[PDB]
Parts: structure tokens; C-alpha cells; sequence
């Protein structure tokens, strides 16, 4: 399920 | 137990997992947060293999300032990753 | 999937079973939330029979005031939950 | 696994 990691972040 | 009790208790387990493996037992220091990361959240965040990110990534959840995610600062983290699953469906 | 990422999705799973109950389908109202406690939290919780507990708890969880219990303070809920596990060992 | 109330309340 990739979450990107700039939602993160 | 339930799903969510079974859910609450691998929360818990798999924290101290992590952050059992050196220096403080209940904190995970930067090794430890990369290799939790790495291991057992691949389907949802892209491998880390840049010490960039790695610094990145604590920074991000490290609300207290002392260098290390503790247990709370993990929580927060895995409400960050529920919350963004709802892309999903 | 690893047991955290099971985790995450059983987290995403049962709060969307109770808050597609009724009314609003991405909030627990009184009723959903009362019924998910006493189904679902019933190792760690004393079941509620009594609505000023059902009162008490809605007002402790709901930080923003309207009424309901949506994902991000079900997600505070059961950070508590887990955290308070921490007695156990 | 008990929680007391009064420690979530
Ligand atoms: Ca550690
Ligand atoms: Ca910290
Ligand atoms: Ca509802
Ligand atoms: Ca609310």
C-alpha cells in the first residue's frame, strides 16, 4: 500500500 | 482476544522489538527506527537507504527533541500511517 | 504483510465497522463507540453498562467538541489503550 | 488485561 514518503515527512 | 486486541498487543511487541536492541530499551534510536521501518512496514513506505531519510524520519517523530522515538512518539507514528491508508479505499 | 502492518489495517477495519453504523460514517457516535468498547476492548476495559460512563468517555476522547469520536481521536483512544498496557510487563 | 477506568477517564 505505498504511502508516499513526503506525506510523512 | 479481538482483532483490535491482537492489533494493541502488536503495537506493543513489535516496538520493544526494535527498541530492545541497544542503548536505551524503551526508545529507538536511529538503527533501530530505520530497521523497524525497513522490515515491517514495507508495504507501506518505500525502503529507506539513505542516512538523509533516516535523519529525516526521526526528526519527524522525534516531538520531544531527546534524539530517540519512545513509545508515544511511535504511537503518533502509526497514526500518521493509519490515517494515510484511507487513500487506499 | 508484517503483524504491524496486520495491525494497522484491523485499526483502519474496526473503527470504520462501528463509525458505518449510523449518522455520520467516518464518526463514532455514543452508541458505536459504547458498543465497540463493550465488544471489542473487553480485555482491557470493565464493560459499560451506565450513560454517564458512555458521557464521560465521549467527552474525554472527543478533543475537537462535536460530538463524535472520529478517526484521529480513535486513534488518541487507543494509544491510550496501549500505553496503558504497559502495567502488564 | 484490566485498565482501570479512571486511568483513561
Ligand atoms: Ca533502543
Ligand atoms: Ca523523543
Ligand atoms: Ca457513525
Ligand atoms: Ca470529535
Amino acid at each position: 500500500t505505498k504511502i508516499d514518503w513526503n506525506k510523512i515527512l | 482476544m479481538s482483532e483490535l486486541e491482537k492489533a494493541v498487543v502488536a503495537l506493543i511487541d513489535v516496538f520493544h522489538q526494535y527498541s530492545g536492541r541497544e542503548g536505551d530499551k524503551h526508545k529507538l534510536k536511529k538503527s533501530e527506527l530505520k530497521e523497524l521501518i525497513n522490515n515491517e512496514l514495507s508495504h507501506f513506505l518505500e525502503e529507506i537507504k539513505e542516512q538523509e531519510v533516516v535523519d529525516k524520519v526521526m526528526e519527524t517523530l522525534d516531538s520531544n527533541g531527546d534524539g530517540e522515538c519512545d513509545f508515544q512518539e511511535f504511537m503518533a507514528f502509526v497514526a500518521m500511517i493509519t490515517t494515510a491508508c484511507h487513500e487506499f479505499f
